[PDB]
């Protein structure tokens, strides 16, 4: 099937900026490439069709250009409404194929995370279940690392990570790595610490809870 | 032109789903109704399309024999029925109008989706409806400032995804970070909502969270207090 | 006054003052395997033409038709 690859997988940029998103086709699709925008929890919306044509009611800021295999989307004046995943979908072949999508973020000042460790609640500890949640709060570069060291032993393969979408006012991010350990291995240790490695942090910040 | 699809559907491995897509304001015949599924945090995948005028349905090779697309001009409603549902079929399903361009040979489809419908989510799992277990997040051992006021509630072991957590019934909006849900091997989901309020502001205001898992009608409010 | 319009491709009462039916024909990429993209409709002036556009304008009713 015609394979289409949008190159700017993620592209952070300020509202006072102009952004261009690339989509490459495996086959010459000529002027048959449509452009769409998907905001979270919302269905895609067609911005540009037939490569350059713009649908009725689409901010002129949105301009599209290209032919053959290489195409470009120009968002012109970024407005907060214009920050979302954008998709390129050819119209040349029966197997209609889409690009992976490019997420437009808000370039903000580098902000360091606020690290917090939450010990297992006794109500949960009654059951064999024991969960330890670590919270990084308001960090700008989303790229962040979390380690889980118990009694100074790195703990890999026992934690799951969930990240919040960029905040509205702060334009920052928040992360939560919850380690899952049976009541047994829990009471079988003393130190429970969370390491945090981030761009804004000069030194790794490792908080700790010693209750065993 | 508007497209109004079915509601969410929870289905088991091997089961079959049929999703409604209702077209309004536009000529249903002169148009074509395709379908495109979006797996969680994934891209969009064309599943197939049906041009009523021709009555024929063009299906992708993948989904050939499992997808059956139908149209009822009477109700101007279009239907996508996927069978042999697998876990990986857990995704949002969208219905989209495709304009038709008239060439000399015959009316052909223009691969532009001018209109898209409110998505329908089909969640395929071998799990059954389970209510969540709200567990509280205690502070940073009454810290001086390394704690500020980071408190929260843990929503764990809840199966039908929709789950809504709020603080002080809407009084606490600033500083609230309800996280995205994460699926565990158990086949159940876990979520956490953590609020960064003022440190000194702790007994002054009682901080309680409000869980609403309507699938199992479990509305639980648990107090969050230091130690 | 009553000619054919492409997108719905039905006999659509042509609007007041408009008594034409342009059968605009031109070739796109797939002109090779499909044929000239056909375009019918209404007008009050035989529409203008581009190097590859060709247009036959009826003046009677339902005479802006498409080959099978």
């Amino acid at each position: 099937d015609i394979q289409m690859t949008q190159s700017p997988s993620s592209l952070s940029a300020s509202v006072g900026d102009r952004v261009t998103i690339t989509c490459r086709a495996s086959q010459s699709i000529s002027s048959y490439l449509n452009w769409y925008q998907q905001k979270p929890g919302k269905a895609p919306k067609l911005l540009i069709y037939d490569a350059s044509s713009l649908q009725s009611g689409v901010p002129s800021r949105f301009s599209g250009s290209g032919s053959g295999t290489d195409f470009t989307l120009t968002i012109s004046s970024l407005q907060p409404e214009d920050f979302a995943t954008y998709y390129c979908q050819q119209s040349y072949s029966t197997p209609y194929t889409f690009g992976q999508g490019t997420k437009l973020e808000i370039k903000r000042t580098v902000a360091a995370p606020s690290v917090f460790i939450f010990p297992p609640s006794d109500e949960q500890l009654k059951s064999g279940t024991a969960s330890v949640v670590c919270l990084l709060n308001n960090f700008y570069p989303r790229e962040a690392k979390v380690q889980w060291k118990v009694d100074n032993a790195l703990q890999s393969g026992n934690s799951q990570e969930s990240v919040t979408e960029q905040d509205s006012k702060d334009s920052t991010y928040s992360l939560s790595s919850t380690l899952t350990l049976s009541k047994a291995d829990y009471e079988k240790h003393k130190v429970y610490a969370c390491e945090v490695t981030h761009q804004g942090l000069s030194s790794p910040v490792t908080k700790s809870f010693n209750r065993g | 032109v508007q497209l109004v699809q079915s509601g969410a559907e929870v289905k088991k491995p091997g089961s079959s789903v049929k999703v409604s897509c209702k077209a309004s304001g536009g000529t249903f015949s002169s148009y074509a109704i395709s379908w495109v599924r979006q797996a969680p945090g994934q891209g969009l995948e064309w599943m197939g399309g049906y041009i009523p005028i021709f009555g024929t349905a063009n299906y992708a090779q993948k989904f050939q024999g499992r997808v059956t697309i139908t149209a009822d001009e009477s109700t101007s409603t279009a239907y996508m029925e996927l069978s042999s549902l697998r876990s990986e079929d857990t995704a949002v399903y969208y219905c989209a109008r495709i304009p038709l361009r008239w060439y000399e040979s015959g009316p052909y489809e223009s691969g532009v989706f001018d209109y898209w419908g409110q998505g329908t989510l089909v969640t395929v799992s071998s799990a059954s409806t389970k209510g969540p277990s709200v567990f509280p997040l205690a502070p940073s051992s009454k810290s001086t400032s390394g704690g500020t006021a980071a408190l929260g509630c843990l929503v764990k072991d809840y199966f039908p995804e929709p789950v809504t957590v709020s603080w002080n019934s809407g009084a606490l909006t600033s500083g609230v970070h309800t996280f995205p849900a994460v699926l565990q091997s158990s086949g159940l989901y876990s979520l956490s909502s953590v609020v960064t309020v003022p440190s000194s502001s702790l007994g002054t205001q009682t901080y309680i969270c409000n869980v609403n898992h309507k699938p199992s009608n479990t509305k639980v409010d648990k107090k969050v207090e230091p130690k | 006054t009553k000619c054919y319009v492409t997108p719905d491709a039905t006999s659509q009462t042509c609007p007041d003052g408009q008594d034409i039916c342009y059968t605009k024909t031109w070739c796109d990429g797939f002109c090779s395997s499909r044929g000239k993209r056909i375009d019918l409709g209404c007008a009050a002036t035989c529409p203008k033409v581009k190097p590859g556009v060709d247009i036959k304008c009826c003046s009677t009713d339902n005479c802006n038709p498409f080959p099978t």
